[PDB]
């Protein structure tokens, strides 16, 4: 809600390959770099909702975090080369990487991430697949990732904490604002879609959609106490 | 003295703990006498399960008046309780349903109609047998005739195929006056029988001639063509590109399909000359009928456009021009005589290919007896050309679709006796069951499958004809005996009755698509993979279908690699060009190239759409069939 310009700009951004073939093969752009995203809220659903436009008509691939690397001996970039060869044999796909927080949870991360940086640039392969990287804090990445990695476009997602919460909260009350624009510290599409989906199914349960402030603070207390 | 109290207590405890038959006896012997919680319980749930097991045990045991009086007591009692879709569907299995519906359908129209007719129509075509579905059609003709929402009664005319329904809906829909739309799907919904009976009683009077103007080939197309030219804007890079990368005299045939398939721009149609002269004879027929397939309107313009190719110096030009005259129209019937007169040659003449295009095109334009008496020397000629009896059997078959319980007349008896006359060129024994089964179409209780099982049973040729009669004899009902019989005979040694008899899956369970995905792909016979590929069909194309096209797409046999893009582009009308790019990655023979360009251009229970693909099921032959494969009418 409200982030329509950024989602249509990232829509046109991620909708160049596999679509509009009359100019993609005649002009000759073919960028083998992809985009790199991030967000202070994160939670995977905002960035997954920004890069989710590729999932309409395509084959999706998801690799979240380097946890599968740190849970084993120093194998290093061999699994990255396995994803590179299976991505070469599976060119019509999208390489989506999310939650790059290896330091937010040391010298080896810099060298396997430097090898991932060099191999990610496509020094030995032309335009074959799109690579999308996503993290939470942009300050956690090393400065070596600036020139090779971020070459196409980066997004500046602002955290208002008093505008988007008022918009979405106004959408919920459309069917006492400082308590929820001040108490909450993170939002995404899965919250409005979650409590609105189960709110519609519950409205199918009791056949009325009346929402009282005490029942809404109880349903909020369920999610607050759940975490 | 007060024995109903002891009987009510006895049935109350026996119904309280456990019982299957002893519960309704104190009630049928009690003669019950003398909005609350107690009444809603002892009526709703105790009379629901009580009358459910008594009406079930009496419906399955004997086959009185007590069950009728108690069943009507539950009818009115549930009319007071007003809980639908449970007591109704429970009281379906015990006509009783007719007087029940007309006894209940007074106030609730959309609840019982939408809910009861929706879930009871789906469960009625799924599980309920036909002799009760006819009661659904007649009682639904009653309660829907007295109520609103005419188009569902028009569906009752699609299933009943009766003329009193369309007459009553024409005077009741005419008394209260959109118009061109219900004319469009009014002519699309009606079959060959009820539009000729409709056009004969209405061509008799119609009292205003307006539905006569509508129920022709003028008002189903007069809104379409100008709107299809105006509201749609197609680019020319497809006619120029797909019309530019053609060569090898077969990709140019794929370009004859590019010209043939229309549905705005007409540049590739009139792109100079020599496009038909450089092509072959089969491409002369296909390209000669393409100008007829692009002009299904403007009779005055179609005549002055196709007239140039009439009686030309080449035989296939004028024969394909008569085929074009048969494709452009279906209600003009003014081009019959010039082609019909010269047909009597009997050995070898231009009027044999003009018999192909003219009998086929006239079959597309059409219990007609004069054209069949003229087709008597055609069936008696028995020319070596397969397409003579091809378009003849398909012609009379498409004329005889939707008959009243079929017929065993001397038409199909004559083509069966002359079929068994000479057992040569088995393709005749393959395309004659086309017209046979098309004549079998429209039956509800015909024993013609058993009659063919008595007379037709012979060597596996007419046994393949017999199992084709079994294919067209099982359009769909509650007949799970044909599902276990299907699994039983599915393992036959004959490698064609599996293909067709198992190919019937796309027609038998065409409505309930949840059961259509089966383990046919997990087998090892290429023919079975073809049975699944044909079983895909032409529906909305969910992700499971394309999931099957992922494994079925990559195959080495040219019959399946050629057959996969047709169903791939028919089941999906950014998934249009990406699978075609996959075909470009697989291929980059001639047939796969012509068919992949076909899909490149055309990628972007009605008998008219379910008939013209069983002839496409025999594409694994010479290019002679390709001259008739391009003029299919299943394209909307």
């Amino acid at each position: 809600g409200g982030l329509d310009n950024q989602i249509q700009e990232i829509k046109e951004s991620v909708e160049l390959p596999l679509t509009h073939p009359e100019y993609y093969e005649e002009m000759g752009i073919k960028p083998p770099k992809g985009v790199i995203l991030y967000g202070p809220p994160g939670t995977g659903k905002t960035l997954l909702a920004k890069a989710v436009a590729n999932q309409t008509s395509a084959t999706f691939l998801r690799v979240v975090g380097s946890e599968l690397i740190q849970k084993y001996l120093g194998d290093g970039p061999k699994l990255v080369r396995e994803l590179f060869r299976v991505a070469e044999e599976h060119a019509p796909s999208i390489v989506f990487i999310d939650e790059i927080d290896a330091i937010g949870t040391e010298r080896e991360i810099q060298r396997t991430m430097l090898e991932l940086l060099n191999q990610l640039d496509g020094f030995d392969s032309r335009g074959d697949v799109k690579v999308i990287m996503a993290t939470n804090r942009i300050e956690t990445l090393d400065p070596a990732l600036i020139r090779p990695g971020r070459i196409d476009r980066k997004i500046e997602f602002p955290l208002p904490d008093e505008k988007t919460k008022k918009r979405i909260f106004q959408i919920h009350t459309s069917r006492t604002l400082d308590d929820l624009i001040m108490a909450k510290d993170d939002l995404s599409g899965a919250d409005i879609k979650a409590i609105c989906t189960e709110a519609g199914l519950m409205a199918l349960r009791e056949r009325r959609m009346k929402v009282t402030n005490e029942d809404f603070k109880k349903s909020k207390e369920n999610v607050l106490y759940k975490k | 003295l007060y024995r109903p109290a002891l009987e009510e207590l006895r049935r109350q405890i026996r119904s309280s703990t456990t019982s299957m038959t002893s519960v309704p006896k104190p009630l049928k012997f009690l003669r019950p006498h003398y909005n609350k919680r107690f009444a809603a319980d002892i009526i709703s749930v105790l009379a629901m399960t009580m009358s459910g097991e008594r009406e079930c045990l009496k419906y399955r045991l004997v086959g009185a008046g007590e069950v009728a009086k108690e069943w009507q007591e539950l009818d009115d009692a549930e009319k007071v309780q007003r809980e639908p879709l449970l007591t109704l569907v429970k009281e379906i299995v015990p006509l009783l349903m007719e007087i029940e519906q007309v006894d209940m359908l007074e106030k609730d129209i959309d609840e019982n109609a939408y809910a009861k007719v929706c879930l009871y129509l789906t469960s009625c075509v799924n599980y309920v047998p036909e002799p009760e579905n006819s009661a659904l059609l007649r009682c639904a003709l009653g309660v829907f005739r007295k109520f609103s929402r005419f188009p569902e009664a028009l569906r009752l005319a699609l299933m009943l195929n009766d003329m009193e329904l369309v007459e009553d809906i024409f005077t009741s829909c005419k008394d209260v006056v959109m118009l061109g739309r219900h004319g469009v799907f009014l002519e699309l919904s009606e079959d060959v029988e009820e539009y000729e009976d409709l056009t004969e009683i209405m061509s008799n009077v119609q009292l205003n001639s307006n539905f006569l103007a509508l129920a022709r080939e003028l008002d189903i197309m007069e809104p379409k063509v100008p709107d299809d030219i105006y509201k749609t804007h197609l680019e020319n890079n497809r006619f120029g590109g797909s019309g530019s990368q053609v060569d090898s005299a077969r990709m140019n045939l794929a370009s004859s399909f590019v010209n043939g398939f229309v549905n705005q721009d007409k540049l590739l149609t009139d792109d100079g000359n020599k496009w038909l002269y450089k092509n072959k004879d089969h491409g002369m027929l296909s390209a000669a009928a393409s100008l007829g397939m692009i002009l299904l309107w403007d009779v005055d313009g179609g005549l002055t456009q196709i007239d140039k190719y009439l009686y030309s110096s080449e035989d296939y030009i004028k024969s394909g021009a008569l085929l074009a005259c048969g494709i452009v129209n279906s209600g003009v019937r003014n081009e019959c005589d010039p082609a019909l007169a010269l047909l009597s040659d009997y050995v070898l003449h231009n009027s044999n290919t003009m018999r192909l295009g003219s009998i086929f095109g006239l079959g597309l334009a059409y219990n007609r007896e004069d054209v069949l008496t003229l087709l008597l020397p055609v069936m008696g000629d028995s020319k070596s050309s397969m397409e003579v009896a091809g378009v003849t059997a398909l012609a009379c078959g498409m004329i005889a679709v939707g008959s009243c319980n079929g017929d065993v007349t001397s038409t199909i008896l004559q083509t069966i006796m002359e079929k068994s006359e000479t057992e040569l060129k088995d393709t005749y024994a393959r395309w004659l069951p086309l017209g046979l089964g098309l004549n079998h179409l429209g039956k509800g209780e015909a024993i013609e499958a058993i009659l063919a099982a008595l007379e037709v049973v012979s060597e596996p040729f007419r046994s393949f004809a017999n199992t084709l009669v079994d294919v067209c004899a099982y359009a769909g009902s509650g007949n799970v005996l044909k599902v276990q019989q299907l699994l039983h005979i599915c393992s036959e040694h004959f490698d064609s009755k599996e293909k067709e008899e198992d190919k019937d899956k796309k027609e038998k369970k065409d409505k309930d698509k949840k059961e259509a995905p089966a383990d046919m792909g997990a087998h090892q016979g290429v023919a079975v993979l073809g049975i699944a590929l044909i079983a895909m069909g032409e529906e909305i194309g969910a992700e499971m279908a394309l999931r099957t096209f992922g494994h079925l797409l990559r195959y080495g046999e040219p019959t399946l690699r050629r057959a996969v893009p047709l169903a791939l582009a028919l089941i999906s009308v950014s998934h249009d060009a990406d699978p075609e790019v996959s075909y470009n990655s697989i291929f980059a023979a001639r047939l796969a190239a012509m068919l992949r360009q076909l899909a490149q251009y055309h990628a972007k229970k009605g008998t008219l759409t379910l008939c013209p693909y069983h002839s496409d099921r025999q594409l694994m032959s010479q290019v002679a069939v390709a001259g008739l494969l391009t003029v299919l009418v299943s394209f909307l």
